């Protein structure tokens, strides 16, 4: 569907200059950060530095959250990219700096090569021999291509998933032999007019031709939290899904990183270094800074892009104020960028985006009329109105919105600056830190 | 470790530790039935039913290491932990591919050892001829490689 | 066995029973004493835009705040829109004070509820035989395998339904099915078509006699077809999905035969899983199997949600399959429960607060105090006199709203032990000092409650 | 074979042997044979 | 091959008379710490300590940490040094005074020589005999074997206990699978088919190996470097043996428990009869503190008693705090947020700042460090920097100014790049400027303050 | 109904020389003694003992975690 980031298709600089462009790819309107953005998304594509902080600083409704998701579709699916929010570290289960911990490890992908067998060909008879309540299981498997003529013995698991396939005479299937999944194709001949519970005619293909044993070669990425919760535990695996983790020693850590440099020498293994984004940091106590400077120390640490939004604040967990609420002894080790609130000639061409991709079509004075209402309330209400000016004039069945469509949303939905308004003019019937009265 | 036991010198305590760190109804209900239990099942006149119905161990979540932790070292990392190893190695998928027959000579037996390993990984049939081969068995691999082609390497 | 009782079938008066819908025109413009309202135009018409957002599937993580006072009618349009909306998409109205948890952190029965909160509707096949087995009758092979006894090479079903009977030709590998489950002539068993593995469900009803004592479950025939090839649709919502994939139900072994047998925790749910599940999703989508419908999680008391939840929310809302938040807060300035720093609108941080389409709420007039309190006395069937709903009225205008719809119980239960059938205005003026309001008994705790003695009041 | 049942199943058609030593048993009551 | 903060340092660069001698190995200037560091080294290298306290004071950017992996590369390989901070010990198990002894247990070391006994052949025939098994529930039970294995000289036909019998019923092994069992835990793992039994049209993904040479009974002896803290997780929750305890207890979540004083005093007493018996070495470490400062008065409480221990490690405390006020009771303000009673057994290291041309040098071993070669002018542009804003934030200047170099064609870093990644990349001082400045009042373009 | 092995009779100590029990002699009183017991208990212990099974059947507590 259409969320509030679905226009964005990347960062939209230059690939050998990397010069901001005024207007490419979604990211209208702002020339300073993201070239900024685009110097951190090459020294991550480099992937040789490792233990940074990027600070994105700035007022809110400004596009931070707009940049990051602008570095994340840059990436692709290859580097990973935790969209970590700051909140989600207070567990109850597991302490506050482990799951920083996790929080850190969860963004350094490993990058294996392995080498899979897959057979190919068109099964000719099934063999099963069964034990009475209980028992081994014994099984042969007479397959043919084109070419070969082969009769494969089989063990327990093969049969137990040969009868979860259902696996006639006269199926096209593909074992992969080392992990053992069935994969019916299709069929070559015709269903049999014999038998009742058969079951759906599928595809009709014909003998493969080639060879049975076939290599394959494939490549899976896991993150580093993957392989210490599958060797923190010696039979509950699953967990690093279900979020039962409760503790990982560090013994168990402290081998994980040796073993994963061996994996790096010998070629068996690459290391591909990740962005770890945290929104929103503000809300952090002094308990998590105190891990996060020290986290940023080794050669297996992700480089921290992260946003704020608070001026002087005090920081959580302390008594005293500081700017964007971090405090200056990790003020020293991040890079602040900060953003710049817009002009209305970008607001203009950013709400044009925005109507052009949730398929809004509009008349310049509405559009004027929009801009106007969006240089006193952000975009934020700005594109709720454009949405709802949609859905009002489908109600009254007209074809483009117009300016009775905005003057109706503006009338009806507020913004919140008159409902800050409305709140200050009753202040009999809203309950304060008091008591309220009923007329 | 193993867990630690309580070294009270009456035979009442042998009786309770191999009663409760034991315990075989819990070892009979989590491995399974015994062999002679289902022989009489299943050769009885009316079926019957079993106190373990089935194996109750849960199926291990990891199929080269379960319920232990002895490891030991991996023909891979021995493939690759020679350079020259790991060239032949391409060179023999290859050849075989090919429906070559390879000599393969050597000037160390204590490698002819070592490759002789490799070669029962990757499944590759093969004869030895070295100066540890005594003369009529000498005549005879010979012959065989030369008798019987499913010998790839020699 | 269980008596069926024949008496009257009604229904129990809540405080929002009268609510039947919104109550609009053709074009969206609010129309007053219509389905249940009195009044309330431009919210009743934000609302209708509201609902018309929703199922027009353009919605993708709004968020829609309902301000105005206590008493003046949020949760009204919270069960409107719920009613509007229909039974088919869901609707999730929790509360601020039900995030605080003991087994997980608060930021994660948020997201569990947003994963309630949405809908996924499946259309899917089922061919089954069905019934209840009459014989099972071998066939021999044409060439018997040497070495052998037997060899059979189709086994044949007779199975009779309710409706009619038919013979059926089957795969002899039913026979492990009929081993392990012990089927018999006169059990009811399902035969599916992707696998063919039959189960017994239970002896039938007709051979509930042969025996004596001998019982167990008798189930009676399948009074259906043989043969089904029936569709069904079939709703799960993804905190189903994200249960059933994190907490597996069903295992053949002890620790998952203990894991449902000991308590189920609350765990919480890594963010890959949701990831996967939303990217398998939009694929089953993309293929035209599966319908996305997302409904309304309205959080009723929105501030009680404190500081470190908001922040979760706005990662919650900009992922791109999320319902409406429609929040209901009723504060002024107030202090957020969380950071005790800023006094800010509504409970509302005032960075959450550009991402919602605040709807007002406004007190309602003295003259309409009286149409609500006709329509909530027509509701319960308690009728009165004119007299009596003005002095109602003035109890509803000089005290509160919720007061005066709740002096229409005692007094109707005053009326009919009187000897009446409707209720006066003795009953009323009766039943005003059987149930005192807030005030006055305010009145009587600071002035005869005067200080902490014998006959007093502890402060 | 002793307590194993065989299932072959080719492009002409599919059968199940049994062996002779189970006849006897409770498992060829399916089968047709019984006690 | 990642340039983290801490790469170029390689150790403390002493002479041999234990002078520091500046530019060396990494470090620029700084003697009276490194020299105190060389002390604290041959102090833990001579096994005469139970206990000692070394704080490092010193503000924030004057390389307290540096110092901690100069030390943590002098000692060496075989010396451990557990690294752990002020925020890592507060858990949601146990209480932070296990953690506390946890890593002070991680930070002893012992080298073990153990003679493991394998019986490593390949099974040729596996037939159980089972016992009397009276009317008791549970019917029969197996209770004797007869598995002959056939190693390459000389086959071998032994008999077994119901419990190793286990252990290879879970491992599932058929005849002609080779195994290894293991008469210590009693473990057996299965290695594979033998290849007497090879065939190349195969469907399980068997690893076939030859039969294991030599004697089936072997006898091996191994060298093992194991801490005193694995020994308590081993006797804490038992993960070894063929009963029920250690079995249904590896099946279990793992969770961290409170190993009590007892386990703790008598895996001490097992270590000095290993000792006594000639076969393992104690070699003791270090426990190194970062961030003292956000360990609370409950903690300090309980370093007294852990330090009074006839085995301790040294610790080595880092705090980069002035007069402040101590985590646990906020009614008492000292130094450091150490207490002024735990205060008296450290012996105070102090750090200073540095000087206009060491930030040069710091700034020039960095860059060739990286990888990033430069010119003098825009060293000495970085260097005022250094001197007017900080010391890390001026290293920080030279990673976008060298991908701003590779934009322009250039392959040295020119004074025009470190003039635009000033103005692209800002500090924290700036940054608080233009937020005082700009954000002036509450609003739409204004901060949440 | 409740029984405990005491030991093996000293009649039959030495039938073997090494084995391993425990040689107690035959008591030298009645077999059947008769006697009785005046004793209490708390209503919290029939609260405990109805809730969960305790001490005679619990083996699964031998894990100790959850
Ligand atoms: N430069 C921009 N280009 C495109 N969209 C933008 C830009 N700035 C803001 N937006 C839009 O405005 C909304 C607010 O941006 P966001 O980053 O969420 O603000 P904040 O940083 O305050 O959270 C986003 O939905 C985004 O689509
Ligand atoms: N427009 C209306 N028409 C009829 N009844 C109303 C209306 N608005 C409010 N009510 C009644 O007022 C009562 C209290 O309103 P309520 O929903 O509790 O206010 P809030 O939403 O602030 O909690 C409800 O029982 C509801 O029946
Ligand atoms: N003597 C030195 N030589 C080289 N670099 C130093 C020196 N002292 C400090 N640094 C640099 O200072 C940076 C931070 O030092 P660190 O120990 O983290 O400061 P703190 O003492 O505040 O923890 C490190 O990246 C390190 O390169």
């Amino acid at each position: 569907l259409i969320a509030a980031h679905s226009h964005i298709r990347g960062l939209g600089v230059d690939a050998d200059t990397l010069e901001p462009r005024p207007s490419s790819q979604g990211l209208v309107g702002q020339e300073k950060a993201r070239k900024a953005a685009a110097v951190v998304l090459e020294m991550i594509k480099q992937g040789k530095i490792a233990g940074r902080a990027v600070l994105i600083a700035g007022p809110p409704s400004t596009g931070k959250t707009a940049i990051a998701m602008g570095m994340a579709q840059s990436l692709g699916q290859d580097v990973p990219f935790t969209t970590l929010a700051a909140s989600e570290i207070f567990s109850l289960e597991m302490s506050k700096t482990e799951a920083l911990t996790q929080a850190f490890r969860k963004s350094i992908g490993v990058r294996i090569k392995e080498e899979s067998e897959i057979m190919e060909g068109e099964v000719v008879e099934i063999q099963i021999d069964r034990s009475v309540t209980g028992g081994a299981k014994q099984g042969k498997l007479t397959i043919k291509t084109t070419d070969m003529e082969a009769i494969y013995d089989m063990g327990s698991k093969m049969i137990d998933a040969m009868t979860k396939e259902r696996v006639m005479a006269g199926d096209i299937i593909s074992i992969d032999k080392s992990s053992g999944k069935i994969t019916k194709l299709g069929r070559s001949y015709a269903r049999s007019r014999d038998y009742d519970a058969m079951g759906v005619d599928t595809k009709f293909l014909q003998c493969p031709e080639g060879e049975l044993q076939k290599r394959k070669e494939v490549v899976h990425t896991v993150s580093l939290h993957e392989i210490d919760v599958i060797n923190s535990r010696t039979q509950g695996f699953l967990a690093l899904f279900s979020g039962d983790t409760g503790e990982i020693r560090s013994e168990i850590r402290d081998q994980i990183n040796t073993k994963v440099a061996e994996w790096k020498e010998e070629g068996k293994a690459e290391i591909v270094p990740g962005v770890l984004f945290i929104d929103e940091v503000h809300m952090l106590d002094i308990e998590c800074f105190s891990y996060i400077n020290r986290a940023l120390e080794s050669d297996l640490a992700p480089i921290v892009i992260m946003a704020s939004n608070r001026g002087v604040s005090r920081i959580r967990g302390t008594d005293y104020k500081s700017p964007h609420g971090l405090p200056l002894d990790f003020l020293d080790r991040v890079v602040i960028i900060n953003t710049h609130p817009y002009t209305p000639d970008e607001l203009r061409q950013i709400l044009s985006i925005r109507a052009q991709e949730e398929e809004v079509d509009l008349t310049p004075d509405a559009l004027a009329l929009l801009t106007k209402i969006g240089q006193e309330a952000g975009l934020r209400y700005a594109s709720n109105l454009i949405t709802t000016s949609q859905l009002i004039a489908a109600k009254r069945r007209a074809k483009q919105v117009g300016v009775e469509d905005v003057q109706r949303s503006f009338k009806l939905f507020y913004d919140p600056a008159r409902s800050v308004r409305f709140v200050q003019e009753s202040e009999k019937r809203l309950i304060g830190n008091d008591g309220v009265v009923d007329f | 470790a193993p867990p630690i036991e309580v070294v009270c010198d009456s035979r009442s305590a042998v009786i309770e530790r191999e009663n409760i760190m034991f315990h075989p109804a819990m070892r009979k209900a989590l491995f399974g039935p015994t062999p002679s239990e289902i022989k009489e099942a299943s050769f009885g006149p009316r079926p019957v039913t079993l106190y373990p119905p089935r194996a109750l161990l849960p199926a291990p979540d990891h199929d080269k290491q379960r319920f232990t932790n002895i490891t030991v070292p991996s023909m891979a990392r021995f493939v690759t932990d020679s350079g020259k190893l790991a060239k032949l190695d391409e060179l023999l998928r290859e050849l075989k591919e090919g429906g070559h027959r390879v000599l393969l000579y050597f000037q160390m037996t204590r490698m002819i050892d070592l490759m002789e390993e490799y070669l029962t990984y990757r499944n590759y049939k093969y004869c030895r001829l070295d100066g540890s081969t005594k003369l009529e068995d000498r005549r005879d691999t010979v012959a065989d490689f030369q008798t019987r082609p499913e010998i790839f390497i020699f | 066995i269980s008596e069926v009782r024949g008496n009257t079938r009604d229904h129990r008066t809540a405080a929002h029973t009268h609510i039947k819908g919104l109550g609009l025109n053709s074009s969206g413009i609010a129309e007053k004493q219509a389905a249940g309202f009195v009044g309330q135009c431009a919210a009743r018409e934000a609302c209708g835009v509201v609902v018309d957002l929703i199922k027009a599937h353009k919605m993708a993580g709004r968020g829609v705040l309902l301000a105005g006072g206590p008493g003046t009618g949020k949760t009204a349009l919270a069960l409107a829109i719920s009613q509007e909306l229909g039974t088919k998409i869901p609707f999730c109205p929790i509360t601020g004070s039900e995030i605080y948890s003991t087994e997980v952190k608060k930021t994660e029965v948020l997201m569990e509820n947003f994963r309630r909160a949405i809908g996924l509707r499946v259309r899917e096949t089922k061919d089954v035989y069905e019934g209840e087995v009459t014989e099972m009758t071998p066939e021999e092979a044409e060439n018997p395998l040497g070495g052998y006894g037997k060899t059979i090479s189709t086994l044949l079903i007779g199975l009779k339904s309710a409706r009619g009977q038919k013979k059926l030709r089957l795969d002899p590998s039913i026979y492990e099915a009929i081993q392990k489950e012990r089927v018999q002539v006169g059990d009811v068993i399902y035969i599916e078509t992707n696998t063919g593995a039959c189960k017994r469900v239970g002896r039938s009803d007709a051979y509930a006699t042969e025996f004596d004592l001998e019982a167990e479950e008798y189930v009676p025939i399948p009074k259906g077809e043989v043969h089904k090839k029936k569709e069904i649709v079939q709703d799960v919502t993804l905190h189903d999905l994200d249960v059933a994939n994190a907490r597996p139900q069903g295992g053949q072994d002890i620790i998952s035969m203990m894991g449902q047998l000991m308590k189920p925790k609350m765990t919480e749910i890594t963010d890959k899983l949701r990831m996967e599940i939303n990217k398998v999703v939009q694929k089953y989508i993309n293929q035209g199997v599966a319908e996305l419908i997302p409904g309304v999680l309205f959080i009723d008391e929105a501030h009680m949600l404190d500081i470190e939840c908001f922040t979760y929310l706005n990662k919650a809302l900009e992922s791109p399959i999320a319902p409406i938040v429609v929040l209901a807060s009723n504060r002024g300035i107030a202090t957020i429960r969380g950071a005790d720093d800023l006094k800010a609108a509504h409970g509302i941080p005032p960075d959450f607060l550009q991402r919602l389409l605040i709807i007002p709420t406004h007190p309602y007039e003295p003259d309409e105090i009286r149409r609500i309190v006709r329509i909530r006395a027509q509701t319960e069937g308690v009728q009165l006199t004119d007299a009596a709903v003005d002095r109602v009225a003035e109890h509803g205008v000089r005290i509160s709203l919720r007061y005066c719809l709740q002096l229409l119980a005692p007094a109707s239960i005053l009326a009919r032990v009187n000897g009446r059938t409707q209720v006066d205005v003795q009953d009323i003026a009766e039943a005003e000092e059987l149930f005192l309001d807030a005030r006055r008994s305010a009145n009587i705790l600071t002035s005869t409650g005067e200080s902490g003695g014998l006959h007093g009041f502890i402060s | 074979d002793p307590m194993m049942i065989r299932w072959v199943n080719n492009k002409m058609g599919s059968v199940v042997a049994v062996p002779e030593e189970l006849l006897g048993t409770h498992a060829g009551v399916v089968f047709g044979a019984g006690p």
